[PDB]
């Protein structure tokens, strides 16, 4: 659940990333 | 007028190795001393010209 | 204006924060850029500033009074700013990841630093004020590790453990 | 018209925070902690009105955030100063309620029972609150009584089952300074008296008291075992 | 309404910051010298003062903290924990800055819950610093042991930090 | 039915019973209220307002 | 627990 | 940002 | 925890 | 959102079975 | 929208 | 009322 | 509209 | 994409 | 983690 | 037989 959350921020860095 | 930045860094990286150069005025022996430039009014100001000043006496040995 | 506030924590002059060389400062604030409050939290992240250079000519004095003892203090102090420059450069990725974020995090990374460098500055300030010469820098220290402050009194006992190898060096080569 | 409904809206919000607005006055009563909230005249008297029935919210509202201000000005360490930091923390899901109207008022509609619906479930919070004020008010709290008070307000309120379950959370998390002292008596035979927080007190034949105001919920047959 | 939002922020991170505010004690009551404005800034204005009140009294603790290690080992090990407590409002500013920019709407009524927070936290702070304006070592454990004395394990999980470290 | 709930006030007077159809009358009460906030939704007019 | 999300909750605001 | 808020009162709660 | 931490992050979304 | 929610939930009942 | 949810959960619950 | 028989109809071409 | 949809998936899996 | 949708859930789920 | 990426497109749409 | 049916009659509409 916790894990989920960080892993959460990092798909988000690497959408803005990918763009 | 602007220099390079974090590109004059690498371009006293440079002088260190073949030491002669006109980025750098080591016109002799007892005098080393750097003029890049005053750069701009935003994006680091002095600091980096503070850091040049320095390394100034790490080419001069 | 993310590297313009390490790097008037690394020591070095501007002409915002004009700065002669290790003992003197003018505040110079007829900025556009900052507010009142925040000129008052840099004078706030400066003074932890003025005594990390107050530190180096405490270097150069006694490396590259006299004795053995004053450069086996001075590998104790290279410990106490290697996790501070070990923090240097984690704020320097901070100032990449996203250059937006704003000064708080690093004021309060500095308020953290806040209770180390003053309590180490008041300590070589009481050194150098009774002139001491020798072992009686290590009872110095030993009465300054006599001390709380817990992450402070393991710093002086690093200081401490350092000087008293030299200690340790002199009465094992005498035996 | 509508215009001058919403800036008297936007008032009354501020008011529910528990605080002074522009066009609505407070007025002392008995030293503004029971606030008689007091609107000027409005060219329609019935929306006027309508803020009339919204002003006793905050009204309660101010008796209970100053009772939890009260109880710990003394350090009471009595089971009534653990009672009233579950009205803190009831009073601080009280302002997270709020300000979901201040992010809908970036977009969204006010109408009169978008007022009501989120008054209701707070009034009702505050009526239940106001039946615990005026039980204080005609005299109590020293701690076993205090749990004999809300025993008593728990198993009068029952048949609203609503909040019934928030005077269960009361009347639990107040005995939970109390329990410690049943497990530190029946099981090993050691005191803490603050004030005093148990009936049991000491004074070989060496005799106890118990005192006559510190029974529990229940009777007095199990507070002499 | 967005400088007030930024005029709180210099009161939290200590003195004045957009106006002059002349308050060392009592409160830090902010001062606009504005009639013509609402009356409802100058309450919320006031809520913020005392929080910057507070912060600037633990502050000028930590200044006086400073010795070699006079009269206790005890003393100043407390203010350690008082700048570990210190520390943890700072975190609290750090979230506070970081809704002011741009990279949630910038009202004084949404950030008055999210101060009153810290309102419960700072409070019984000044509460452990009122009961020691004169003291001594072995004093102190006298002083936070009457303070878990006290029930509701909110600040009486606070004390006991302070009690198990007064103890150390 | 609000003069009723006014009238309703007791601690637990003559009756749990009594006070439960009471908030079970209360609890008629608020789908009385949801219809008034449809309807002024509803006159959203920038529907037609007629009676 | 409470530093981890308030971390994400300054990434995620800044992600768009 | 409410459903934000009241995710991180729940962290708090758990630690 | 897993359906509350979903419902949350697709509200505040 | 409430969408996403009773997914979530039919996500926490597929993964059980 | 939450009817469509659970339509198409309880298709994927049949495979 | 017509996007849920939509969403339904194709899942239901997929069972298929 | 719905309910229509759904008794066409029960017709479908009457012939399945 | 309610289709697409269904098909991440039966992945996820088997 | 491809899975929350493409419950992360539902909650987009 | 019954699938291609059942297709073709999912194409017309």
């Amino acid at each position: 659940a916790a894990a989920a959350a960080a892993a959460a921020a990092a798909a988000a860095a690497a959408a803005a990333a990918a763009a | 007028t602007i220099v390079t930045e974090t590109q004059v860094i690498r371009e006293t990286l440079w002088l260190l190795s073949g030491v002669k150069k006109l980025l750098i005025f080591q016109l002799n022996d007892g005098k080393v001393n750097v003029r890049n430039d005053i750069i701009v009014t935003h994006m680091t100001q002095n600091c980096l010209r503070s850091v040049l000043e320095q390394i100034a006496a790490y080419g001069q040995v | 204006m993310i590297h313009e506030l390490l790097l008037a924590l690394s020591g070095y002059p501007g002409s915002i924060f004009t700065w002669n060389k290790r003992t003197g400062l003018q505040v110079s604030q007829d900025i556009p850029f900052l507010h009142p409050g925040e000129t008052s939290v840099l004078n706030r992240l400066c003074k932890l500033g003025t005594d990390y250079i107050r530190f180096t000519e405490f270097i150069e004095q006694y490396t590259g009074l006299h004795g053995i003892y004053l450069r086996a203090f001075c590998r104790g102090l290279d410990s106490i700013l290697q996790p501070y420059r070990q923090a240097l450069l984690d704020l320097e990725q901070e100032f990449l990841a996203d250059p937006h974020l704003s000064i708080s995090h690093i004021n309060y990374s500095l308020d953290q630093f806040h209770l180390l460098f003053p309590s180490i500055m008041v300590v070589v300030e009481q050194i150098k004020s009774q002139k001491i010469h020798g072992c009686q820098i290590l009872e110095t220290v030993y009465k300054h590790s006599c001390g709380g402050l817990p992450p402070v009194r393991s710093a002086l006992e690093k200081t401490l453990a350092v000087c008293h190898g030299v200690m340790y060096k002199q009465l094992s080569a005498w035996m | 018209l509508p215009s001058q409904e919403t800036c008297l809206v936007e008032d009354l919000l501020y008011i529910l925070i528990g605080v002074d607005g522009r066009y609505i006055s407070v007025q002392p009563l008995v030293g503004r902690q029971s606030r008689s909230f007091s609107v000027e005249q409005n060219l329609d008297s019935s929306v006027k009105e309508l803020v009339n029935r919204i002003l006793p919210v905050a009204t309660n509202y101010s008796t209970v955030t100053r009772f939890v201000e009260e109880n710990s000005s003394f350090e009471y360490g009595q089971v009534n100063h653990a009672l009233g930091a579950a009205m803190r923390t009831l009073g601080k899901e009280y302002m997270i309620l709020i300000s979901q109207l201040e992010h809908l008022q970036r977009q969204g509609l006010l109408s009169l029972q978008k007022l009501w619906f989120y008054i209701q479930p707070t009034l009702r919070t505050m009526e239940v609150l106001a039946s615990i004020a005026t039980s204080l008010n005609k005299g109590e709290c020293f701690g076993g009584a205090t749990l004999s008070l809300l025993h008593d307000r728990t198993f009068g309120y029952t048949g609203d089952s609503q909040a019934q379950e928030l005077c269960l959370y009361l009347t639990k998390a107040a005995s939970a300074p109390y329990f410690d002292i049943l497990e530190r008596w029946i099981y090993r035979g050691i005191i803490n008296d603050p004030y005093s927080e148990f009936m049991v007190e000491e004074h070989w034949d060496q005799r106890y008291t118990i005192v006559q105001q510190q029974i529990p919920s229940f009777l007095q047959k199990v507070a002499d075992k | 309404e967005t400088s007030l939002v930024r005029d709180l922020l210099y009161v939290f991170q200590g003195i004045d910051g957009k106006f002059v505010k002349m308050c060392n004690s009592e409160n830090c009551y902010k001062v606009d010298g504005k009639v013509a404005v609402s009356k409802s800034l100058k309450d919320i204005t006031s809520k913020l003062s005392e929080l910057g009140w507070l912060h600037n009294k633990i502050k000028k603790y930590t200044d006086q903290r400073s010795l070699d290690r006079a009269f206790g080992l005890v003393g100043q090990s407390f203010c350690a924990a008082l700048h570990q407590e210190l520390k943890e409002y700072y975190r609290l500013l750090s979230v506070l800055h970081s809704q002011l920019q741009v990279e949630s709407s910038l009202t004084l009524r949404r950030l008055l819950v999210w101060t009153f927070d810290p309102k419960i936290r700072l409070k019984t702070l000044a509460a452990l610093v009122d009961h020691c304006q004169g003291r001594k070592g072995g004093e102190l454990a006298s002083a936070v042991h009457a303070y878990t004395k006290t029930g509701d394990p909110y600040m009486r999980s606070l004390v006991q930090h302070i009690l198990g470290l007064v103890a150390y």
